[PDB]
DNA sequence: CAACAACAACAACAACAACA
């Protein structure tokens, strides 16, 4: 799942 | 891996060089676009046949997931979305956050509410740690009108404690003079940011220069067409990066009929192009002195609620009692 | 490189001999 | 070569003189003119077919660069901009430097404000050199009132020390009648401006003869539309040649509301399109005696603040205490 | 040649003598006339197609100077200008020669300040020798208050020493009873004026019949419409024939709006279209016994100052002291 | 064929008889009146479109010439205007006639300074034949104030030796309760004028009723309005029909802006509205007895200078010495 | 039927009972005070709107005659006018019959002079018959001193042959203890004196609560629109019922507005409001011993002169030779 | 018609008959 | 057709007082 | 219960207490005060806001008749107006009665005359009851020049055979230093006043702290406007509480063109103010005549008063 | 309900001095 | 082929008045 | 299914005596 940038 | 994967990666899948070299000068950059992307306009191009289009689409749906996931992994999934903070309080409380990345945010209002401030002080923001409000990122500034400074962005800054030439040598400029030259400012950022950790891009404005190309009724509809791809190509960036765009807008009286009056209405322009594809949407007002209002237009996940900031020496920050 | 207007170190003859 | 380099370029690159002479006489004089407009204006024009506007738009785009760049770049050249003085230090400190160029300063008021003694004492001051605060070059009038006075110009020309007679010769003069008129005076103004140099262009006042033109509210989507053109081809002298723009503004009455200012508030004319179009706005008004107060009403990197200037026999000027 | 070319000239252009008649009957008499105006104005004449209009107009502007001139030229040509005595010294001193020909000149006051004293005047000295102060050209007088009074004219004749039965014969009167009818008239002037030579033309007073044929709020729009028209067309007569225009205002009381409580607060009527369209303006008071005070109130080379006046048996006069 | 010309021959002029009556039932009984009245005046009517409004006018204005003439025919024609002696020999002198036919005396004072005695004597003086200093016609009186007594005009016919009977059978007396019923007065005025001959109209006291009927701010504009209409009206009535118009006004105390200081300064009310309309104006004081003096506040061609009158038990006449 | 027709009137007219009991509240009792307001005066009442006003006035106006009539008939009904003698000769001399009906009498002076007796003998003498020369109808009385006393009624009554109880019961007394009091009361009065008859009103004073109410130059223009209300009140009663309204004045001593003294200058007070509004005025002074002159200060149809008469046990009387 | 105060020829009751 | 300003004094009036 | 209602009544008609406590604060104890008061002087009050001060006069406005009454219903409530005697015969003929409750009598005349002797021979009497012509109602003095002196009160009580002791205590007495203190002084007895009896009320003099206060052409017209507040202050009282009010005047020199050359003080303010004036002119030996300057029912007559150790009384042969 | 024009003699009041 | 700005005090003019 | 703001007016109000 690409939801944009990621925190982690 | 949680970037996307370059184009390549695919040579090693039995396609030959020469088609990827064909679809990296036609605009294909990632397996993501490819794999995103309509057959019509990959038969479209030139030097690729039915089979070709057909064994390339396939293998590209095969590395990249496209298909019915779980409700609850797609909102851990979005528990883990980076929100770049605008450098006020009360702007971050009614955003909840700040402005999302891989999203669209579109800020309307009259002159001098403020819209290049905030892009600035966002442009600046987004070279934070990500604990504090940034993304690890660089910024990129297409500019339609001629209103960019590099004095705001040393003032906040030093505001933040950065140094001047090492946050100015991460922010990349760009100046459109018609239509055609945005879209291929696009075309180049693709390019651009494959290569580099980007977090942000912001066009001020995007209509600008679409009320002055396209004038009248007669040339109206195509005008939209035009502008619509535009939104379509902003899309692919949202989907292909992750970066947050920011758009800001221009706004015409409303003479023809006032909704039972209102204070001098206001409306945006673009028509129900723009609405439709932007996410979130704000709208700026004047207040007293230097603070501003920002209200929520349009979102699909907070309520209409209104916020004052202000526009001082240090970019926004919160009202000065 | 970029042009933003009338480049101050530009070396043009004067238009008023004083 | 810092000045843009001529058509004739073209030349040198294949394109037939046919080609060059209709490109010359549809208004396109400069090279980078043809790569900043569309295809759109190109394919208008008669004579030209596609591959013709295509091969056109290629060399001019290869001539010119037209790229992503940084923002140390962006800073290193903006510290190099000629400011050209307004005659008065605490003018000149408001605007922390003077009068732009490559910009727009739009400037409005009430009556007797000194709109045209602004403007006279910058047409003066134009042809200083810059290491005394000048631009070095010839000045640009376009009057649409019929208030231009040689006699003020004679007399801070006596001020400055410079000769009558050649600060005389170098003001170009015109009169527009009509709209149509005041728009073929820049494609005039942009023949001209080719083969000397200037660096000042003066239209005063921009929006007069809009008010009787266009009459009525039926005629407000022309009038607005001619303004937008006017204002287009205005922002392409001054990224095309780079003197320095600056447009007087007339006012009108705000009996709607009346506003919460004063007894007589007041609003420039034109609306949004002049609001977004210009970059800089100075709000003239009147103070006391020969005193008169400007302020800050607009500018993407000046802070709001007053300045308090004044009117005398030797022009615009600080105040006598 | 010094004067204006008749529209006849245009049958030796290339140019059907049915059309202009046409254009005789819509109110150009003259190719300046013509040349002057925009295009739509020509396109609303009935009879009249988009190639008439633009072939009319290419072959009037082929016969009149609409480009650009050095400013030594425009001195030149208005150290030319023909100045008309006022009749008084004083006056004369403070206008530096006295009302300039082509340009709009008004004078507001309360009343009996002697300002229909000052047209009477005028009116009779325009008749003088140009070593005279005069301008040998006859005088119009429209006049809208019924306060025309041929006696003080043989006055100021016998004054002068000239005939007053020739002064008498060489004045044309007409009375305006509404504004259609004070606007209808300068039809007639311009087609009367194309004849003969006429060097004054006196409006007493513009803005009279504008209070009570225009009254309330919702009436102000079209109130500013029709007065900014007229003006409009007094500055075309002006710019066509040279004439010097002049027009009589009125006052109204500043209720509670500025003027720091003065002895009595009193600005003039007809708003920012009036104050924009005159280029010289003048106050009158009322000093002590038949002295009178007038100060410059906007002029765009003359300074603020004052000057006293009389009015005596023989017009306006210097006070005698 | 000197008089007015009913408003029937606009039946002989091809015009229907509905559309008479609905302008005779407006209050238009004259072509002049028709003439003299602006489109958007007939277009109020009901009943009445633009096309019939124009073709109304188109054919009024071709019984009555609006036009340019000379100022000879000018001086001709007012070299025979009627003037109505006041009763006084020196008060003739002073007003170089008596009292102006086709104009508007404005007579203003402290309380029993005369100005009602003297319109008492002029109701009875306008009934003398031409050669005595009369006007050979009735008269008119308007009263609003309830002071109208027949007595004096019987004492005044003794004097002049006059029957008492046949001077009151001519004049014509109204009382207004308000300002409304003051102006719907005037219609019928307008009314009776046509079937017959009236020399006089006088309006004692034209802002009596003003002062009380709109009282303090918030209502001093409706007030202005609706006084401005009136007096247009008079002066509408004035030039159609060549009536001597003698209207009575009051004065207020100039607490602050001390204009002399010099013994109670007293100022006329009505402001510039009533300032402006009236053409000429006559101050009245009280002196030693019975004697007044008149003294002439604003004439457009009379002298500033004072007379002396007396009221004798045969009315306004010579001071007895 | 000559006296005022009731509101219920208009009732049997096409007006609803509740506009008519709206009206009622507003203080109109009678068919003559619709018709004398003005439409605004009728639509500051609650639940009235345009159209009501409208069709109200209209029936107003055509129960009631308020057109163009001769001054034959104005003569006629001026010879047929009540006058009530004041108790003197002498007195009714001066007065050629006595204090006029429909019309406002008011007598100044300073203290001690007899007005209140004056007033007393008034209220007395306007119970007799008309051969007597009294007016047969009853007296009101309001007063704003406390100097009210029956005794001086009685002792008139006694010395007219009237019975003293008759005298008295038909004496209607208020008291006045402030000025809206003072204006309320007259309210009170119309309502009482619809139904019954009523001869003479006395005012005294009419500006004795004035003088202490509004103390200071800040209040001046607020009293002097309250007593301009006031009077203007007096006048609608006097014009509506023909009852005789006699007012007492006070005097305040010129200081330096009048630079020629007598003994002892003194003005009347109350303003040029006063001043204006009375019909006649009486001018009281002290003689020797009880004797005391009267001199008509203003009358429109009345000469100068004095009169001499004195205070007796009887009241106001002619003086022992 | 007219009117202007009280009538003197208006008929009355008499207020004191006496 | 000439213009009108006031009653004029040579017009043909009928008289209004025969005495 | 012929007297003024307290303000607490104005409780149970739907005041709040707050609203009574500012009222009470600017000077209005009872109902009736409320009542004769117009707009202007509820708005300026602090804390009143326009619809407040009209709810408050439409309520007040009730609880007393404000209207049209016949002329017999005022003769027959003057029929019993209480009116005290001055000691003596003679001048209660020529006032017929003597001094009225509920107007304003001055007496005024140059000095040694006895102004200040009559003052106290009314303070004493004041006290008597209604049957020898009193008011049954104690007295106040405010003195402006510092003549107040209870051996004379003393001397009168011992002449009417009342003593001494509660004479003096139903005395009150206060002392103006400067004209402001003079209002101050009507508003506390205001306070005074409603909380007790009272039936006279002396001012001695009214007109004394003026001439020295206010000096010049340029401060007239605000010592006029001074005098006339007062004035109405005590016209006030007077109708509010239904006390006899009795002030004292000074004379000036009639130095002008021509002509008794001495005319009282004050102007046309005081002039018209004034229901009742006496003028008092010094006789041969001791005794002192009055007359009747002004009064709007009684005629100009003369009477002849002696003032002996024990007041004001008739002049002995 | 009545007028009150000052101090009444019929009304009762209390003796001052017994 | 030039500007104009109003009468010019060059140009040739008859005389409008008699000689004076 | 889009685009486009414009326009100021109106003056009123007098009060206050004093000093041989
Ligand atoms: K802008
Ligand atoms: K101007
Ligand atoms: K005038
Ligand atoms: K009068
Ligand atoms: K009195």
């Amino acid at each position: 799942l690409r939801l944009g940038l990621s925190r982690l | 891996s949680f970037g996307p994967q370059p184009i390549s990666r695919l040579e090693q899948c039995g396609i030959n060089a020469n088609d990827v070299k064909k679809l990296e000068e036609a605009g294909f950059h990632t397996v993501e676009a490819v794999a995103y992307a309509p057959k019509k306009e990959l038969i479209n191009i030139k030097g690729i046949s039915e089979a070709k289009a057909d064994k390339i689409l396939a293998e590209a749906a095969k590395l990249v997931p496209m298909g019915f996931t779980t409700a609850t992994e797609f909102h851990q999934r979005r528990s883990e979305i980076i929100q770049i903070t605008t450098g006020s309080k009360e702007l971050d409380k009614l955003l909840q956050g700040g402005i999302e990345t891989g999203s669209i945010t579109e800020m309307f209002g009259e002159f001098r509410t403020g819209k290049t401030q905030i892009c600035h002080t966002l442009a600046v923001t987004c070279q934070l740690p990500i604990d504090r409000g940034g993304g690890e990122g660089k910024a990129m500034y297409i500019d339609t009108e001629g209103t960019f400074r590099p004095e705001r962005l040393l003032a906040v800054a030093e505001r933040y404690g950065l140094s001047g030439s090492d946050v100015l040598d991460n922010v990349a400029y760009a100046r459109a003079f018609n239509t055609d030259h945005q879209t291929q400012l696009l075309y180049q950022a693709s390019a651009m940011m494959v290569e580099s950790r980007y977090a942000l891009l912001i066009v001020d404005s995007a209509t600008a220069l679409y009320r002055t190309d396209y004038s009248g009724r007669g040339e109206l509809s195509a005008r939209q067409m035009h502008l619509a791809r535009f939104l379509r190509m902003l899309l692919r960036l949202a989907d292909e990066f992750g970066v947050a765009v920011v758009i800001t807008n221009q706004v015409v009286a409303q003479v023809d009929g006032a909704a039972m009056f209102a204070a001098d209405p206001k409306k945006p322009i673009g028509g129900n192009i723009i609405a439709h594809a932007s996410t979130t949407r704000l709208y700026l007002r004047k207040g007293r002195g230097e603070t501003r209002i920002c209200k929520i237009y349009d979102s699909p996940c907070l309520p209409e609620a209104e916020a004052m900031f202000a526009i001082n020496a240090d970019g926004v920050g919160d009202a000065k009692d | 490189s970029l042009r933003l207007g009338l480049s101050r170190l530009a070396r043009v003859k004067p238009l008023h001999p004083n």
